């Protein structure tokens, strides 16, 4: 098979890739871990 | 026979991850300590101030600690003098030295119960089943030594502590019936408080710590998988290079 | 170059926890090492803040731990987090010492990393034993007498060493006051041996569960095994939080809450659950001198293990019988610590001899002969 | 008002399972009673007791009367 | 600096493995894919697979030392029972 | 956007981390404390002292 042909990643991939929605969900989860962690460290 | 009879699990109200002490039972247990087991046992590790806001009110505790006397610093010429107790002092035991305890109780040394709950295997179940576990007569086959009473729960069987719990030997300040089973449930509650006066605060700080840590633990799994997502689905292919080189 | 690699102090941090190349397929059994580093910091930090309120005199040793539990602000959190973290320290360490024996981590070129671990193993037993006598409980007085009077079996010299170690004729004020000052020192020696332990780990790196070369697929330590270690840190601090806030006295023994008495012995002198199995090896031999040699050998038998294993494959993963007898030895140790909980009575003495024999024979007879046929079954099964 | 455990202890003493265990206690107790009257009993250095039987009866009533007790008690 | 010994690992650039050629890798950014994509059907079917493979390596080794301790515990219970003292004196 | 206001600058991203953690300290403390006392109504000291009337 040619290297240029790429393997199937369809079951892993999201249907609609929107950067503003995508980076906001990831940042909120990281933010929540930081917010509880700051409380625990205090 | 020599391990002592295993005592069963009873329905204590403070077992379970969210239950606090019944502070009405701590107030009543303190009353049956002062009049029943105050004669032969000590409580040397309990200050007077810890009773304020838990079992009694502040004016109630500032009067209980004034019935006793403490040794004061010497006067102008070094002579010793006594002072009334305050809220910073501790509960005085009944005997001055270890020799005087063994004289009144036939040579047996009665222990200090400020830590008895965490120091006898059987926890709260062993103190309760001790004072109510006395048969009217020893089992057939055994002749006890003089001055000692039988109690199966005690490891080895023979014990030197008698029966002290009867019916209506104490009157309560809230009309509760004074049965042998009722008081034995109360002293074990009051004595568990003495061994663990941090009981209630420990169990509510725990709920805060578990909820915080259990959601931190779950949030970490999502973040671990988010950052490991590029390696979990990484795909390799192999095409053999030509042997010309 | 970048500042994290150019600076003298930040380049050591860079090459150990940031840019260190790790195998891409190590499972959760390799997270155990960082948990011991977390627990070493917990013991020290919770010990310095608790050493500000402890008196090492035989008069005030017991009374001061109660003052910590009743008067110090959050003083009960300090002592339950330090008494339970000692017990959690050994459970992670056994799972670190057992993962090494399963995947054949002791084999070359990592024998020095294996021997430094045994030195660390002993110093931690002493550190936990020394800190146990600091409380001066009824169990700690008699745990001190039995263990320290063990060297009276060395001929012609034992009676002077025992009197030199006690600082006198028995366990009294000179003993506890020097046990505490030693207990504050040894963790700083373990911390120095861990530095030498990670120095021998850095020359060749970690191993992988497949037991084959790991230089073909490596990923950096940061953002992969920094966040995967965070998964077990929060799970370790959650199970520890359950044993500290909801059941603090489950692992310990209730007899330690009695002040130590030199006249009356307890009903049963038993060690803590982590020293329990070696107590059965000591008590299996019907002699005094032979018990010490047999007891200490069980730690030292691990040292010959890189030589007895005659296999050309590291680990037990692709071996049916070598993986088979491992769990019996695991369980035999689990059985070995069971008799030590029971009294010296019929027929626990007979169990005590056969069980400790199969314990020692695994290293010296089964691992070398099963590993031998396994080389032959591998050979004719493919030919 | 009498104690709330002695009378509750009697309710299970005369149950079908309890009656077979208290009777098994009496058969040991009667033979020890006639073993403690024989000549040469004082220096026989092997005396049979009913602690095994007594512990069987006393353990049964506790397992039956453990959860039912504390509701009566205030 | 002073020379050092010979080890079995290098660093980024000279790690010390064999030369490789003809192997290709593909990856996708985690901002573009959904984690937790197959947690079900892995908590049920995948776990059952692994369990059925490695469970006779742990059970029979635990099936021998459970019957060995029980026939000693229920034998120690008879040797110290009222009906088993006569066997006790011949083993004591 | 919501991204442009909060997550773009790491100066204001950590500011709202600390601002949200400031509120959570007192709100969570009162929420847990009230349920704990409610689940144990009739047992605490303020209920026994109130019974003396
Ligand atoms: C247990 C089995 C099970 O249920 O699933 C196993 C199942 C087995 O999958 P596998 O691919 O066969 O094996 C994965 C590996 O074993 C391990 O690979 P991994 O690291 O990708 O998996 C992480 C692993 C956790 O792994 C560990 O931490 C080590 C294992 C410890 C023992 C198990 C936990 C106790 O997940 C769990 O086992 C979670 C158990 C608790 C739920 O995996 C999962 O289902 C993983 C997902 C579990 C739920 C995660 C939820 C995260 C979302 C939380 C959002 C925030 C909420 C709070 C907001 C405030
Ligand atoms: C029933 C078991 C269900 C799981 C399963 O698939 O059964 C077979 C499965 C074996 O699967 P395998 O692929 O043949 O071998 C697992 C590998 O070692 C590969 O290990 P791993 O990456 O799966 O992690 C092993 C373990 C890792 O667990 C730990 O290392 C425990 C970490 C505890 C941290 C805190 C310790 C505190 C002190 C002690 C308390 O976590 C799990 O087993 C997660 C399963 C979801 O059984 C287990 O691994 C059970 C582990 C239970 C813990
Ligand atoms: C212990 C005290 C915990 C204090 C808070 C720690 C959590 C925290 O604040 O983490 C968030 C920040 C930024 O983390 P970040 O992943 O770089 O943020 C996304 C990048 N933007 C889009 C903003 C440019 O993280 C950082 O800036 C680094 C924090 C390092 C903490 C250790
Ligand atoms: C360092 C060694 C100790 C830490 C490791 C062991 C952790 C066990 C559980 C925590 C006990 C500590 C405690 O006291 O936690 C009490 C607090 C609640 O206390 P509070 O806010 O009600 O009041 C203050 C006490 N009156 O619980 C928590 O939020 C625990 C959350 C832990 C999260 C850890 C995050 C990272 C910490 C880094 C520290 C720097
Ligand atoms: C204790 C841990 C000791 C080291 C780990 C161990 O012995 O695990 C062995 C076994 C599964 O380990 P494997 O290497 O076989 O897993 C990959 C299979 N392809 O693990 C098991 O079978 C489960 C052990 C659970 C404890
Ligand atoms: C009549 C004197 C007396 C009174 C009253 C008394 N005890 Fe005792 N108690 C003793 C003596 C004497 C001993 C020592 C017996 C020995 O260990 O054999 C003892 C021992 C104990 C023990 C130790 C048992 C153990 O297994 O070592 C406990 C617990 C105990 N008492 C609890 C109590 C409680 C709880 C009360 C009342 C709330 C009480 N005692 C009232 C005399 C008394
Ligand atoms: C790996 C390191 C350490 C381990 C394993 C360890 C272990 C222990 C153990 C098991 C106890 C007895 C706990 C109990 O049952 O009450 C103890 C007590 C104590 N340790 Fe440590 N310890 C360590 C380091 C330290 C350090 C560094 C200090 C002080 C700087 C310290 C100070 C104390 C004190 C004061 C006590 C007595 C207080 C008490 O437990 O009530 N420890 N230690
Ligand atoms: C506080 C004590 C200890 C700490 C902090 C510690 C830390 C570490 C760390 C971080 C690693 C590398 C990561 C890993 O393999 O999981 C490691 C590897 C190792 N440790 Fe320890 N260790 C300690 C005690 C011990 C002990 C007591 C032994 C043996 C008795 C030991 C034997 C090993 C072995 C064999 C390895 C190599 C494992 C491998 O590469 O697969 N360590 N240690
Ligand atoms: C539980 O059995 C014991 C033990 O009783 C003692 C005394 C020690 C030794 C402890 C000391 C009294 C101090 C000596 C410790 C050092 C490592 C020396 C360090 C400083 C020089 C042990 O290592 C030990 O475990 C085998
Ligand atoms: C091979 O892969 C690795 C790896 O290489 C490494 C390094 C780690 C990380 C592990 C470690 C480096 C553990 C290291 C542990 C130690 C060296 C212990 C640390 C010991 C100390 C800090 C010494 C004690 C000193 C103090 C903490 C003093 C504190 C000060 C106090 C309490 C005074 C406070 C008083 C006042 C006045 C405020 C891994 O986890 C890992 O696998 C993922
Ligand atoms: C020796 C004792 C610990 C053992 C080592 C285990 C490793 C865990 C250390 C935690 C650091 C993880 C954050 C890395 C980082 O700065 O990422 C930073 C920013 O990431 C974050 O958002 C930080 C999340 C906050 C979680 C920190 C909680 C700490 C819990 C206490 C752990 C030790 C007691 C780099 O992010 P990057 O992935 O973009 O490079
Ligand atoms: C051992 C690990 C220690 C980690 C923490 C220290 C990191 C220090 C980074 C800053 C630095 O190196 O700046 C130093 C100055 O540091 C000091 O003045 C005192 C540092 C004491 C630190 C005590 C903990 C300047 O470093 P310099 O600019 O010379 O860079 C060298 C390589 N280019």
């Amino acid at each position: 098979k040619s290297t240029y042909r790429t393997p199937n990643f369809d079951d892993v991939l999201k249907e609609n890739n929107d950067a503003d929605k995508g980076r906001s969900y990831a940042y909120f989860m990281v933010g929540a871990m930081g917010l509880l962690s700051s409380a625990g460290a205090k | 026979a020599e391990h002592g009879l295993h005592a069963p699990a009873y329905a204590w109200s403070h077992n379970g991850p969210f239950e606090t002490f019944d502070h009405a039972s701590i107030r009543r247990g303190y009353q049956v300590y002062r009049e029943v087991c105050a004669a032969c046992h000590s409580l040397d590790r309990v200050a007077w101030r810890t009773l304020v806001g838990v079992s009694h009110t502040n004016e109630e505790v500032r009067n209980m600690a004034e019935e006793f006397e403490y040794d004061d610093e010497p006067d102008e010429q070094g002579n010793p003098k006594k002072r009334p107790g305050k809220l910073s002092d501790y509960i005085p035991g009944p005997y001055p030295n270890e020799q005087a305890a063994r004289a009144a109780n036939q040579g047996a040394l009665p222990p200090d119960l400020s830590l008895i709950v965490k120091a006898r295997h059987g926890g709260c179940d062993y103190i309760f089943s001790l004072l109510t576990g006395y048969p009217d007569e020893p089992p057939a086959g055994v002749a006890l030594p003089p001055g000692s009473n039988y109690n199966p729960y005690f490891p080895g069987g023979s014990i030197a502590m008698a029966r002290v719990l009867f019916d209506d030997m104490v009157e309560y300040e809230d009309g509760t019936p004074a049965t042998t089973s009722q008081m034995a449930k109360d002293v074990t509650t009051f004595l568990n408080w003495c061994a663990e006066p941090e009981h209630d605060e420990r169990k509510r700080l725990g709920l805060k710590t578990v909820i915080i840590l259990s959601s931190l633990y779950l949030l970490s799994i999502w973040v671990k998988k988010f950052k490991w997502a590029g390696i979990k689905t990484r795909k390799f292919v192999f095409n053999p290079p030509k042997p010309r080189k | 170059m970048a500042f994290r690699k150019s600076n003298v102090y930040l380049s050591l941090v860079n090459s150990y926890i940031i840019d260190s190349p790790q195998p891409s397929s190590i499972n959760y059994w390799w997270n155990m090492g960082s948990l011991l580093g977390l627990c070493l910091v917990i013991q020290i930090v919770t010990g310095i803040f608790m050493a500000m309120h402890y008196s090492s005199n035989i008069e005030l040793a017991f009374s001061s731990v109660e003052h910590i539990m009743r008067d110090v602000h959050n003083g009960y959190i300090l002592r339950y987090l330090h008494a339970n973290g000692a017990s959690f320290f050994f459970m992670v360490m056994f799972m670190h010492m057992a993962k090494g024996l399963y995947y054949g981590s002791y084999r070359s070129p990592r024998v020095t990393l294996w021997n430094v671990g045994v030195i660390i193993f002993i110093l931690t037993i002493a550190t936990a034993f020394l800190g146990y006598c600091c409380v001066y409980g009824q169990m700690s007085h008699w745990g001190a007498t039995v263990i320290t009077n063990l060297f009276s079996a060395i001929p012609f010299v034992g009676n002077d060493i025992v009197s030199w170690l006690w600082g006198g004729f028995s366990v009294s004020n000179p003993t506890i006051q020097r046990f505490f000052a030693l207990h504050y020192l040894v963790p700083f020696i373990i911390a120095a041996m861990v530095i030498m332990h990670l120095m021998a780990l850095h020359i060749h790196g970690s191993s992988n569960p497949l037991g084959i070369t790991g230089n073909l697929d490596r990923i950096p330590m940061h953002s992969y095994f920094i966040f995967k270690d965070l998964v077990t840190v929060f799970l370790f601090m959650l199970i520890l939080a359950l044993f500290v806030f909801y059941s603090p006295n489950t692992l310990g023994h209730p007899d330690n809450y009695i002040p130590g008495n030199p006249l009356v012995t307890p009903a049963s002198i038993v060690p803590e659950w982590y020293l329990l199995p070696f107590y059965a090896i000591l008590r299996s031999i019907p002699d005094k001198l032979l018990g010490v040699i047999t007891m200490f050998a069980a730690i030292l038998v691990l040292l010959v293990l890189p030589f007895t294993d005659r296999s050309v494959v590291r680990g037990n993963t692709f071996k049916v019988l070598s993986k088979f007898f491992f769990f019996i030895f695991v369980f035999n140790f689990v059985l070995l610590g069971q008799i030590g909980a029971c009294h010296v009575e019929v027929p626990y003495v007979l169990m005590g001899q056969i069980a400790t024999f199969i314990y020692f024979a695994y290293f010296l007879i089964i691992v070398p002969v099963i590993s031998t046929i396994e080389n032959v079954l591998f050979y004719i099964g493919r030919v | 008002v009498t104690d709330q455990l002695e009378d509750l202890r009697e309710h299970f003493k005369n149950t079908e399972e309890g009656k077979a265990l208290v009777h098994h206690y009496e058969e040991c107790a009667e033979r020890v009673k006639i073993q403690q009257q024989q000549p040469g009993y004082a220096d026989l250095e092997h005396k049979e007791d009913c602690v095994e039987e007594f512990f069987h009866l006393q353990h049964y009533l506790d397992t039956a009367t453990a959860p039912r007790l504390f509701d009566k008690l205030k | 600096g002073p020379p050092s010994g010979k080890t079995y690992m290098g660093w980024w650039g000279h790690m010390g493995g064999p030369k490789q050629k003809g192997i290709t890798s593909y990856a996708v950014s985690p901002y573009a894919q959904k984690p937790l994509q197959g947690i079900f059907h892995n908590a049920v079917f995948n776990s059952f697979r692994r369990f059925k493979s490695q469970f006779l390596y742990v059970l029979i080794p635990a099936g021998i030392y459970w019957y060995w301790w029980k026939n000693g515990n229920e034998y120690n219970e008879f040797l110290y029972s009222k009906a088993g003292r006569e066997e006790l004196e011949r083993v004591n | 956007s919501l991204y442009k206001t909060f997550f773009k600058r790491n100066a204001v991203f950590v500011g709202t981390i600390f601002a949200g953690a400031f509120v959570f300290q007192t709100v969570f403390d009162t929420a847990i404390t009230s349920w704990y006392e409610n689940h144990n109504k009739g047992k605490l000291w303020k209920d026994v002292k109130a019974r003396i009337a």
